[PDB]
């Protein structure tokens, strides 16, 4: 069954999501405005 | 370490028969 | 067997010096 | 821009360093570490 | 517990204080990205 | 070049040099299976590691009756 | 060994002399650019 | 023109400090290794997997603070704070010695970092990639020192623990249990080290004793200019210098400079390799010749036996205090000494 | 040879720039004072204090020797001092 | 006209704020008595 | 053009493919008997009683060594700091005994190699050359004083001196360590600094000029044959290096200047050696490193042991085993 | 100043056939010899 | 000393074999010049 | 059939040589002892 | 024969030194 570690390992697992994608998130988002100019 | 030794050297010179037949200077009339 | 063990050396070095002589000398014939 | 002079930012802020870290040695000879 | 309140009001206080003496400016830093 | 029999048969396998598709292709797809098999790589490290412990699964010797 | 220490004595006053004096023999004007 | 191309766009300016895809692995690593560093070497115990103590806080100096391996207890488990020993809790995970692997990985992620740093700026920039390749030297020591050789001991309690005195202890550890000093391969990296850091002096003492007079100033420094095209020292006098006083110079300055990197780089691989072995107790503890001929003859004595001696020493007189889960009880009675002392 | 950001010798000259931290960092300094004088550090990493590495009549290390009762191993061991 | 923040900015403070904080830990721990 | 201007004139030669010179004059004889001795010694000496208590210690390979474990072996305890040469022993026999060989050996080297110090001055103002490389040379220079004779004098004995071999080199910096901890030393903390930063600087202006050599070859060649001896131009791109190091870094960490580079270069490795000899030739006279033994204890007064104290455990285990049969006494004072 | 005597040496690949071949018989003919 | 036999052969060899290597790389290369 | 194109002349200078003997010998000084054992 | 050895590699590294001297390429200017 869910076990405790199974449980921290998808702890774990959301944490490391939450993590990439507000980076990734928040590096889009500068990208977008702060733009080279060609 | 002795049979070794004898395999290899007989070894070495079957090999040697291959390249001397087949990687000949070839003969050519000059 | 009881064998001399010098036997190896001996054997290998008797293979290995003139040969490497013939090489050398047929290699640096063939690059000229 | 440029108000306080460089060499005068430098002479405190160096005074700052030299304090403190006089502050850890006093340290090593009172209190934990001391050996007493 | 209150050892926190303790520890975080110089760093808030401070942290207001650099807000208030520089939110002007960085308004402009703002408007001029487009 | 020297034509042979079984050269004339494999012909086609090496025939598309150079042809791709266009701009990202398939890359999004590419992205979601190798998500996937880290995950699958991360399962099966912290169980070896005993990080991860799972109900019937005894990692050990004794596993093996 | 008394021969060996006599022998030493005079090998090594031999070179130190050598030494000395050939420093002596003018050694700043023994340069590419200018003499004396 | 989307948004993977803009975010390229702003990871590639040309800023301070440059940023580029390598940095969003290389930023929050290295930045979460040191700041755990700093953080356990100045609040963190090593009470619990150690009997140490190891921060400002407890006592500690500079030299003596240390963020200490785990408990030989914990085996190689990776220690995540939401795993099954610390359970989540950060303080247990503090005291159960979990900023150990976590300076541990995510240094190793920031050296990765790095190393793709190096070849996404010399990329950009234009230059061959042999700094990155440089680089592998050191990613080989750590990864082998750092993580290989606990790996193949009995759990991460006998790495590395990260402090100065505790580094220390691991070279004299070394010594006795392993007699690394013994080892060929430990003998090359030496011999890299200071191979390199005497090509480091002759080379930088050459250039600046062949220098071209190029100003008329006593400081010879202001008399180069980096877009000049001209060489600023005399590869020819320096070329004489050395032959006439040590038989053999350089001639060739892209090789000298090659030299310059194959040599540290070589040694340092050289000695990881060592560790690797050394990873399996596979030692070179002993020479078995002098071993048969001393345990016949008591009157043969080497420098080579006097060392086993004071490595019997060490390991008798440090394994009771250094791995304190063995509970090694040696009574006064069984611990070699010499005579007197 | 510049990428646009404001020189520093230029900010920490300035007089702005004193004003925000002769603020800031003194604030931060006492912030760790606290952080420290509270004793709240001691109770965040677990440090021992210095009455509390042995009981009294104790002098064996409390050595972890558990994998996955370790964290029940160290707080046995507190409660022999509590 | 210069921006005031920048990645600049956040690398210099990123390192600079937790500086000054544990500085003045340490410094409180000089005092410490046993 | 008599006979010691034209001596004279062909030892300052620059004509010599070796340079001779006047320090190479003293040089030349004392580092052939310095060699020609070690040679000898180190193949064929008989055991030798270092530590004076009658118990000799192989060093030579015909009497059971390898090149591992083969040294030449310090003179006798009993000896002291007393000059032995060959004449003041009885026999040669006996001289082999106590350990004449090594300070033969010691001091012809110890001047010769002063002389190669020399030499490098001397040969560099003969070329019209700057004239300090020999600066460079004072660091290792110093170091052999500090192992070969600093040391010997301030413990009272070369039976202290590190012996010249490779097994005898690791028994020096063990019992050294039990003697003095030189690992808590600064100035042995900064010789590590020294040696370490100058490898990775070794490698670092190794890599970057590596990285910026200009395009002079095809893929079917050693890039070196890019380079020819005495041409005027660089070889590399210097203002490359600099643009792809600043960014790798940030601007300001990376020299645009190549004097000031290679000035670091130089001093760096150097200075860093200089300290550490002065760290031996100062723990020569028993000023040792950090002792933090006992240092934190806690509110109750136990002893709250870190890691210096494990280093005393393993400096103890050192202590109590070196030269287990020439102490009599509770203290090793020397 | 070079020598005027100096001379290409050669060996042709039947000479080295040939030779390889005269040392690899007469290594398997001795070797029994030197193993006695 | 009881030291191991194949030492000597190992030796031999490891010295030998990339040494001829070299050496006839070597001798060709001046051959072509 | 023509004979193949991408046949090339190797070539290792006397300084190769040198620092390649050098690296043999000096190998075989530091491996020897250890291969007697 | 070790000994043999040891003082057979020792002798070949000093003769080297004399060629790598005295039978050097010469360094050659442009
Ligand atoms: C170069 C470029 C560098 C780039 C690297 C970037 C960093 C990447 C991060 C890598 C993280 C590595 C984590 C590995 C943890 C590990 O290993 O953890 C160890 C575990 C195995 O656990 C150990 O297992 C041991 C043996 O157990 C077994 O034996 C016992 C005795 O009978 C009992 O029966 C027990 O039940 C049974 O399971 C002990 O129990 C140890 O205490 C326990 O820690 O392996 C496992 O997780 C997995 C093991 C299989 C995978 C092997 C990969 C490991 C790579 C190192 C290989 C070299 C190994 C060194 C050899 C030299
Ligand atoms: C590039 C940045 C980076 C990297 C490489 C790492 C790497 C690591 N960290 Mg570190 N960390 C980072 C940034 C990073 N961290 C930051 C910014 C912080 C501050 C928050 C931390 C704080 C931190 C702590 C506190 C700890 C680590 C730990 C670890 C290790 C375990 C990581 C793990 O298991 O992830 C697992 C997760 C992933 C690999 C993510 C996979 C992404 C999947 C595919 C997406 C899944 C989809 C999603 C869930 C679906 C949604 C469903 C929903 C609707 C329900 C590893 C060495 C641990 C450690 O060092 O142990 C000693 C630990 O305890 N990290
Ligand atoms: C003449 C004396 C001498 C010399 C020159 C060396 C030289 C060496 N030793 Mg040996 N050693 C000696 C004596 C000596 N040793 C003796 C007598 C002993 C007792 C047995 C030992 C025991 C010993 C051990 C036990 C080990 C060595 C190792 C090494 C190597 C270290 C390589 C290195 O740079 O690691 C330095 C570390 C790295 C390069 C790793 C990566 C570092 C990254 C880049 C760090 C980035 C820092 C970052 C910016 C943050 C810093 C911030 C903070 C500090 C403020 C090197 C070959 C090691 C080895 O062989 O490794 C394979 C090793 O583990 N030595
Ligand atoms: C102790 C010795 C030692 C140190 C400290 C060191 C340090 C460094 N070398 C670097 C580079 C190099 N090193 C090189 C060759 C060498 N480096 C050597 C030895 C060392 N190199 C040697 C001997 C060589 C010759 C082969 C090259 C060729 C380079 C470079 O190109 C590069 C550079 O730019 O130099 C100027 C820099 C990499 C910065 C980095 O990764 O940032 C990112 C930071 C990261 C990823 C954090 C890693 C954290 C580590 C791995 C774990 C935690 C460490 C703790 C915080 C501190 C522990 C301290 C206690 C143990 C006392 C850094 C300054
Ligand atoms: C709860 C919550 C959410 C938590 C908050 C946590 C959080 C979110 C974290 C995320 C962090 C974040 C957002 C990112 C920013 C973080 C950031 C600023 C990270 C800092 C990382 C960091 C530690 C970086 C490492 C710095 C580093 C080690 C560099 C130090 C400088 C250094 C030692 C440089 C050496 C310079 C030197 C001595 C000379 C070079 C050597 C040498 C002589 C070279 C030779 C040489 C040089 C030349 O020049 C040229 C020309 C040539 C020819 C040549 O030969
Ligand atoms: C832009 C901003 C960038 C921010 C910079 C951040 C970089 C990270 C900081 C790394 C520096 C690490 C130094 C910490 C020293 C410290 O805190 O000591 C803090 C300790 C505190 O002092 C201890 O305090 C204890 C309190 O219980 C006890 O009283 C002890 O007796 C007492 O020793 O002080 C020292 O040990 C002695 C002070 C002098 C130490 C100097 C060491 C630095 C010199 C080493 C060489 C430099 C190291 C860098 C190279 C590696
Ligand atoms: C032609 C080229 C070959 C010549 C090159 C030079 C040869 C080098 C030989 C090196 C090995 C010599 C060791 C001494 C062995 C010997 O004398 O005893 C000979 C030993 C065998 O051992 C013999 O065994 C006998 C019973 O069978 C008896 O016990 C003998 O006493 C015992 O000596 O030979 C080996 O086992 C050699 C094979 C081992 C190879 C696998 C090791 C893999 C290690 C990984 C290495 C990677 C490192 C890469 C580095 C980068
Ligand atoms: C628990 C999870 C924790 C992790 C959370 C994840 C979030 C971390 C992401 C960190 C990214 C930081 C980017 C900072 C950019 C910024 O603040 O200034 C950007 C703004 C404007 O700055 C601008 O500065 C620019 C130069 S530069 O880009 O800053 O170099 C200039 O172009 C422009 O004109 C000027 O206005
Ligand atoms: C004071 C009296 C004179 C002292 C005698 C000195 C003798 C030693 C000199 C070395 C000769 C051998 C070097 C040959 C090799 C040789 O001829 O190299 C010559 C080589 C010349 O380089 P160039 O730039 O001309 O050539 C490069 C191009 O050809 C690219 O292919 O120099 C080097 O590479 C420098 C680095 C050599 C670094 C090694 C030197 C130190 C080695 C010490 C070895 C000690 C082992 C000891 C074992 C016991
Ligand atoms: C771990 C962890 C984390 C992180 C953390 C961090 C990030 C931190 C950082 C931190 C920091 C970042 C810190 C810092 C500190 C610093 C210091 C403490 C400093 C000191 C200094 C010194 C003392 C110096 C001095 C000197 C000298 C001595 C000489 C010269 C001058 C000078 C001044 C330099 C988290 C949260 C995620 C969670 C998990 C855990
Ligand atoms: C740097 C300045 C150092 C400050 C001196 C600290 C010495 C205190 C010694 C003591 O407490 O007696
Ligand atoms: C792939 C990159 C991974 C990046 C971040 C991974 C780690 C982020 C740290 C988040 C862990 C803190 C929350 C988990 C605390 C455990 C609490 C619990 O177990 O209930
Ligand atoms: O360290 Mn310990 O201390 Ca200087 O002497 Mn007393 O013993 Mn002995 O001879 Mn060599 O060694
Ligand atoms: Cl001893
Ligand atoms: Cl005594
Ligand atoms: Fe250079």
């Amino acid at each position: 069954t869910i076990t405790p570690s199974l449980k921290g390992f998808f702890i774990g697992l959301l944490s490391g999501a939450v993590v990439l994608g507000l980076t990734f998130a928040v590096l889009i988002a500068i990208s977008q405005i702060d733009k080279v100019q060609r | 370490m002795e049979t070794i030794t004898y395999v290899f050297i007989f070894a070495c010179i079957i090999a040697l028969f291959f390249f001397a037949i087949f990687f000949r200077e070839p003969p050519r009339i000059t | 067997m009881e064998v001399n063990q010098l036997g190896l050396i001996a054997t290998a070095l008797f293979v290995l010096v003139p040969s490497v002589f013939l090489i050398i000398l047929y290699v640096q014939t063939e690059s000229q | 821009g440029g108000r306080i002079p460089l060499w005068i930012v430098a002479t405190v802020a160096g005074m700052g360093v030299i304090v403190i870290v006089g502050l850890f040695f006093y340290g090593a000879y009172a209190g934990l570490g001391s050996s007493l | 517990d209150w050892r926190v309140l303790v520890v975080l009001l110089p760093v808030l206080l401070a942290a207001g204080w650099a807000v208030r003496n520089i939110l002007p400016y960085a308004v402009k830093q703002v408007q001029k990205l487009l | 070049a020297r034509r042979t029999w079984l050269g004339d048969i494999l012909r086609p396998l090496n025939s598309e040099y150079g042809k791709v598709a266009p701009g990202w292709g398939t890359t999004p797809l590419m992205a979601v299976f190798m998500g996937l098999f880290l995950v699958f790589l991360l399962i099966i490290l912290e169980i070896y590691n005993s990080t991860l412990i799972l109900d019937g699964v005894n990692v050990s010797w004794k596993a093996l009756g | 060994m008394e021969t060996l220490k006599i022998t030493v004595y005079i090998v090594v006053t031999f070179f130190v002399l050598l030494f000395v004096f050939g420093f002596l023999s003018g050694d700043p004007a023994r340069n590419p650019k200018r003499k004396d | 023109r989307g948004w993977f191309d803009i975010l390229d766009d702003w990871l590639k300016r040309d800023r301070f400090v440059f940023v580029g895809w390598s940095g969003i692995l290389l930023f929050p690593c290295a930045y979460l290794a040191l700041g755990g560093w700093l953080t356990g070497t100045t609040f963190v115990t090593s009470w619990y997997t150690h009997g140490l103590a190891s921060s400002y806080l407890e006592g500690c100096n500079f030299l003596t603070v240390a963020v200490s391996t785990p408990a030989n207890s914990m085996g190689h488990s990776l220690l995540l704070l939401w795993g099954p020993e610390a359970q989540g809790d950060f303080t247990r995970w503090c005291q159960l010695g979990g900023l150990w692997t976590f300076i541990a990985l995510h240094g190793a992620f920031g050296l990765i970092g790095f190393m793709l740093r190096q070849f996404e700026i010399a990329r950009l920039v234009g230059v061959r990639p042999y700094n990155a390749i440089a680089f592998s030297a050191p990613i080989a020591v750590f990864v082998s020192v750092f993580l290989i050789y606990p790996l193949g001991q009995s759990s991460w309690f006998f790495a590395p623990s990260f402090g100065v005195a505790a580094i220390f202890r691991f070279l004299l550890f070394f010594q006795g249990f392993h007699n690394w000093t013994l080892n060929p391969f430990h003998m090359m990296g030496v011999a890299g080290v200071l191979g390199g850091a005497l090509l480091c002096a002759i080379h930088g003492a050459t250039v600046e004793n062949t220098l071209f007079q190029d100003g008329e100033g006593a400081s010879t420094f202001r008399a180069f200019n980096p877009t000049q095209a001209e060489e600023t020292y005399s590869m020819v006098t320096a070329n004489r210098f050395w032959s006439q006083i040590f038989g053999i110079a350089f001639s060739n300055k892209r090789w000298l400079h090659f030299f310059m990197l194959f040599v540290p780089v070589t040694g340092l691989w050289m000695s990881a390799i060592g560790v690797v072995g050394l990873a399996l107790n596979l030692r070179s503890y002993d020479f078995i010749s002098q071993e048969i001929r001393a345990a016949e003859d008591p009157e043969f004595e080497t420098f080579y036996t006097k060392n086993l001696l004071l490595n019997e020493g060490i390991r008798a007189w440090m394994a009771p205090q250094d791995q304190p889960h063995e509970n090694f009880v040696f009574p006064e009675e069984v611990l070699p000494r010499g005579n007197a002392l | 040879g510049t990428t646009g950001e404001r020189p520093f010798s230029d900010i920490i000259t300035s007089v702005r720039y004193w004003v925000i931290h002769s603020i800031t960092i003194p604030a931060l300094f006492i912030a760790g004072w606290l952080f420290v004088s509270t004793g709240l550090a001691y109770d965040v990493f677990g440090t021992p204090r210095p009455d509390s590495y042995y009981a009294q009549e104790q002098r064996s290390i409390p050595l972890v020797t558990d994998r996955f009762e370790a964290k029940q191993q160290v707080e046995t061991f507190l409660e022999q001092l509590k | 006209s210069y921006p005031i923040f920048t990645v600049r900015w956040v690398a210099v403070h990123t390192l600079a704020v937790p500086t000054i904080f544990f500085l003045g830990a340490i410094a409180a721990m000089q005092f410490i008595q046993r | 053009a008599n006979l010691w201007e034209r001596f004279c004139n062909w030892v300052t030669s620059t004509d010599n493919r070796l340079y001779v010179g006047w320090f190479g004059v003293i040089m030349i004889p004392t580092l052939l008997a310095a060699t020609i001795c070690f040679v000898i010694a180190f193949i064929a000496a008989p055991p030798v009683d270092i530590d004076g208590i009658r118990e000799p210690v192989s060093g030579s390979l015909l009497y059971g060594n390898n090149i591992i474990t083969g040294a030449v072996v310090p003179s006798s305890n009993a000896i002291g700091l007393h000059f032995y040469p060959i004449w003041e022993a009885a026999s040669l026999d006996e001289w082999l005994y106590n350990g004449g060989p090594y300070q033969l050996i010691i001091f012809h080297f110890l001047l010769g190699a002063s002389c190669y110090m020399g030499r490098q001055w001397e040969l560099s103002y003969r070329l019209g050359m700057r004239p300090w490389i020999c600066v460079a040379y004072s660091a290792p220079l110093a170091s052999a004083f500090a192992v070969f004779l600093i040391y010997p004098i301030g413990q009272g004995s070369f039976s202290d001196g590190m012996p010249l071999g490779i097994s005898g080199t690791f028994n020096f910096m063990i019992v050294f360590q039990a003697e003095h901890n030189i690992l808590m030393h600064p100035f042995h903390q900064l010789g590590v600094a020294g040696v370490f930063g100058g490898a990775l600087f070794c490698a670092m202006h190794g890599s970057l000029v590596t990285s910026s050599l200009i395009r002079e070859t095809t893929e079917t060649e050693s890039a070196n044959y890019g380079y020819k001896f005495g041409q005027e131009e660089e070889t590399y791109n210097i203002v490359a290096a600099h643009g792809y190091f600043g960014r790798l870094i940030f601007q300001y960490a990376s020299f645009n200047n190549s004097r000031s580079l290679h000035f670091f270069l130089a001093a760096w490795p150097v200075v860093g050696v200089w300290f550490t000899a002065l760290g031996i030739s100062t723990m020569a006279f028993n000023l040792n490193g950090f002792n933090f033994n006992h240092s934190v204890i806690d509110a109750k007064g136990n002893v709250i042991n870190t890691w210096a104290d494990i280093i005393n455990r393993a400096n103890l285990g050192m202590e109590v085993m070196h030269e287990r049969n020439a102490h009599n006494f509770p203290l090793d004072l020397a | 100043e070079p020598n005027p005597n100096r001379q290409p040496v050669e060996l042709n690949r039947t000479s080295l056939y040939l030779g390889l071949l005269l040392i690899l018989v007469l290594a398997l003919l001795f070797s029994s010899y030197f193993f006695n």
